[PDB]
């Protein structure tokens, strides 16, 4: 057998990006965290979306 | 074909009865001799 | 069993007309398609030729 | 197969020009 | 004639504007919309693609909170206008 | 549906075989050849035979 | 109080639907449930005599729907209530058995003492609480009942649309053989076998 | 065939805007149907190539995995009883070509047509051939 | 100093640093999947460890 030749495979990891509201709202709704006092303030400003910009830089011939 | 169950049954129905110009009339009937009847009927009350 | 074969006869008639019916509409809306397919090719190949 | 029709960028530039300015992002300063 | 709301658009602006524009073809172009009140924001289009990456967090938020989030993009627009000076003639 | 040329092989045949002859065809071929590819009458009427044709555009 | 991106506030929705049950580390506590017990054996011994004595004696007039009716009981409850009262009383009056001397099964004895213990805490009903006629009310009752075993699926993907959608194909209804009795003897049972896809009845 | 089992290639790209693949009406009518059952942002038809514009969510993409079932080398054709048995429990779209054009299993399902399992998309881990 | 009184032991137990102090130690429990005896080579001869293979959830 062999390692990693699965290409369009396991090689890659298709996982999501929690970012910080996610993983405090996922931690006080399961109970495990105690609601923090910033948590209300980042949920009004949820943070962006940086990986979709990311996928907007388009390499330019010089 | 096997959803519906057949001229052949319609036609045992209609021979047998069970089956077979608006309102039916009396539909039902219960005698109590000596105390009166209770009748059952498709009619109507107001236009009929 | 003649009343069902009536039923029977009526119910096959109805589903010979469907099948025609429809494959011939299938048929001539492919051969329109292909006819004119062919007519725009042909003038393009004799330009070319020319 | 060059006789083919499929729908192509060449065409629809020669349908437009028939008938493609590059702008500069604005920098937003104020 | 105007159609498709279009009367109604010039019909509610200040004054005879809505008319004025309708029976002379006049032009206006830039904050010029704004400032009639035919426009009510002021974004870019580099915000269109914006939107359609970020708009994942319209449905962490709660409605009224994505629609507030909607306005991030409204910039503000130059102080000229064409028609200030004509508005009580008009 | 009516289509064709020349008058005993049509657009058909002569799109199947390429020793086909057409007259008509064979009277502006002879002319393009006598005139030259770089005269203006012949790229004039080559564009026009292409455009009446309507299959100029084609990629 | 945690977050929900739309407004359905329902009892209808997979956070309430198995609603107080348990979706972490306390599913492992011990925890200690009511004990079921039928109505039969709720209901007031009295209660029963009185019902026994009423259908024995009229079941026209008092019949089972009408005694149900006016209980608050189910008719299977109502005829289970009489078959039992009527078998004691057999036994008591012919003195074959005591109400503790009637050999039974295991799970009796313990429904027995179960609603001995339930009198004993709460007392017996002086009235029944059932329903004539049960509802169509959304409720769990066992994983059966949580998905379409015809659509083998128990979720329904589908598109979002403002107009008209195919509809769905519905599933038509099983035809399977049945027997039916015609004629009944003391030495002879005749009954017809059904097949309902036969075409030519008669 | 070849062109739909190569595109399999192009749509299971990772931290990638777009990705070309070779065209093909097949590959065309596929494209549609995945448009429509909203697993692609788009796409674009170049001449010899279609340009996928792909769809992300929460950084990973919507397309998490493709099972190729029907390979030019082998047919796969299924009755509507059996493609109920084999699409059960899962909320993947099987792509099926019958008659009436490349539509997906759920349509097949309704209508109980005979028809060739081409893809699985997002299916998880359910095959049979 | 740095200690945590538990109710049902009834002691002490230590804050260890790593661990993030938000995260309620009460409502999580482990597994262990796997202890192994792994081995060393030095220049006297040979050292053993041991290795272990936890799940926390």
């Amino acid at each position: 057998g062999k390692g990693a030749v699965h290409y369009t495979g396991t090689n890659f990891r298709r996982v999501q990006r929690l970012d910080i509201v996610d993983r405090m709202r996922a931690l006080v709704a399961q109970g495990l965290v105690d609601a923090p006092l910033w948590l209300s303030a980042a949920e009004r400003a949820p943070p962006m979306e940086l990986s979709n910009l990311k996928l907007m830089d388009r390499k330019v011939h010089n | 074909d096997t959803a519906t169950a057949g001229e052949a049954a319609r036609a045992l129905e209609r021979e047998l009865g069970l089956s077979r110009p608006q309102y039916g009339g009396l539909l039902q009937q219960i005698e109590l001799p000596g105390f009166g009847e209770i009748n059952v009927v498709h009619g109507d009350l107001l236009s009929g | 069993l003649a009343e069902v074969t009536e039923e029977e006869r009526q119910k096959q008639l109805q589903l010979y007309l469907q099948e025609k019916r429809e494959r011939r509409l299938r048929r001539e809306e492919q051969l329109q398609r292909i006819y004119d397919d062919k007519k725009r090719r042909a003038v393009l190949k004799d330009r070319m030729r020319i | 197969k060059h006789l083919d029709h499929v729908p192509t960028e060449r065409a629809r530039q020669l349908a437009e020009q028939r008938s493609r300015v590059k702008l500069e992002k604005e920098k937003f300063l104020r | 004639i105007p159609d498709s709301g279009m009367s109604f658009v010039l019909a509610n602006l200040r004054g005879s504007l809505g008319v004025f524009l309708a029976l002379t073809g006049h032009t206006l172009s830039g904050p010029d919309l704004i400032w009639s009140g035919l426009c009510k924001h002021w974004i870019s289009p580099e915000a269109l693609p914006f939107l359609e990456l970020t708009a994942e967090k319209q449905l962490e938020v709660s409605e009224r909170e994505a629609a507030v989030l909607l306005e991030e993009h409204f910039l503000d627009a130059p102080d000229a206008y064409s028609l200030d000076d004509w508005e009580e003639v008009i | 549906d009516k289509v064709g040329g020349n008058g005993t092989e049509d657009l058909f045949d002569q799109m199947a075989c390429a020793r086909a002859g057409w007259p008509a065809r064979t009277l502006l071929m002879a002319m393009y050849m006598a005139l030259g590819a770089k005269h203006p009458a012949v790229q004039r009427s080559r564009a026009e035979l292409e455009v009446l044709l309507g299959t100029d555009g084609f990629v | 109080v945690d977050f929900s991106q739309n407004r359905f506030p329902v009892l209808n929705t997979a956070e309430n639907f198995r609603y107080w049950k348990d979706r972490g580390l306390d599913r492992l506590l011990p925890r200690v449930f009511p004990l079921k017990l039928p109505a039969h054996r709720r209901v007031d011994p009295l209660l029963r005599e009185y019902i026994f004595f009423l259908h024995s004696m009229d079941p026209a007039r008092f019949s089972i729907r009408k005694l149900g009716e006016r209980y608050g009981l189910k008719e299977r409850t109502v005829e289970l209530i009489c078959r039992e009262f009527s078998v004691a009383e057999f036994l008591r009056r012919t003195e074959l058995a005591t109400p503790y001397t009637r050999r039974v099964s295991r799970e009796k004895a313990v429904l027995r003492m179960k609603e001995a213990l339930f009198s004993l805490k709460l007392g017996y009903d002086q009235l029944g609480d059932e329903d004539l006629d049960e509802q169509e009310e959304h409720e769990f009752r066992g994983f059966r009942s949580t998905q379409d075993w015809i659509q083998r699926q128990n979720i329904e993907v589908e598109m979002m649309s403002a107009f008209p959608l195919p509809a769905k194909r519905n599933p038509l209804p099983k035809r399977v053989d049945v027997d039916v009795t015609v004629h009944n003897t003391s030495k002879l049972k005749v009954m017809n076998w059904i097949d309902p896809n036969d075409k030519v009845v008669f | 065939m070849q062109r739909a089992c190569e595109m399999v290639v192009s749509l299971l790209r990772v931290d990638a805007l777009s990705q070309r693949c070779p065209f093909h009406v097949l590959n065309v009518q596929i494209l549609d149907l995945l448009q429509r059952e909203g697993l692609i942002r788009g796409f674009k038809v170049d001449g010899t190539k279609i340009d996928i514009l792909l769809k992300h969510y929460k950084g990973a993409p919507v397309i998490r995995n493709i099972r190729v079932v029907s390979k030019p080398s082998r047919d796969i054709w299924l009755t509507p009883h059996e493609l109920k048995f084999r699409t059960r429990f899962n909320t993947g779209l099987w792509i099926m070509q019958t008659s009436c054009g490349v539509i997906s299993h759920r349509d097949c399902l309704r209508m109980g047509i005979g028809g060739k399992m081409l893809m699985a998309i997002n299916n998880g881990y359910q095959h049979f051939c | 100093a740095q200690t945590v009184y538990d109710a049902e032991k009834g002691m002490f137990v230590r804050e260890r640093e790593g661990v993030d102090p938000l995260i309620k130690l009460h409502e999580l429990r482990q597994t262990l999947l796997s202890v192994s005896r792994m081995m060393s080579m030095n220049k006297q001869g040979r050292v053993y460890y041991f290795r272990a293979i936890v799940a926390v959830g």
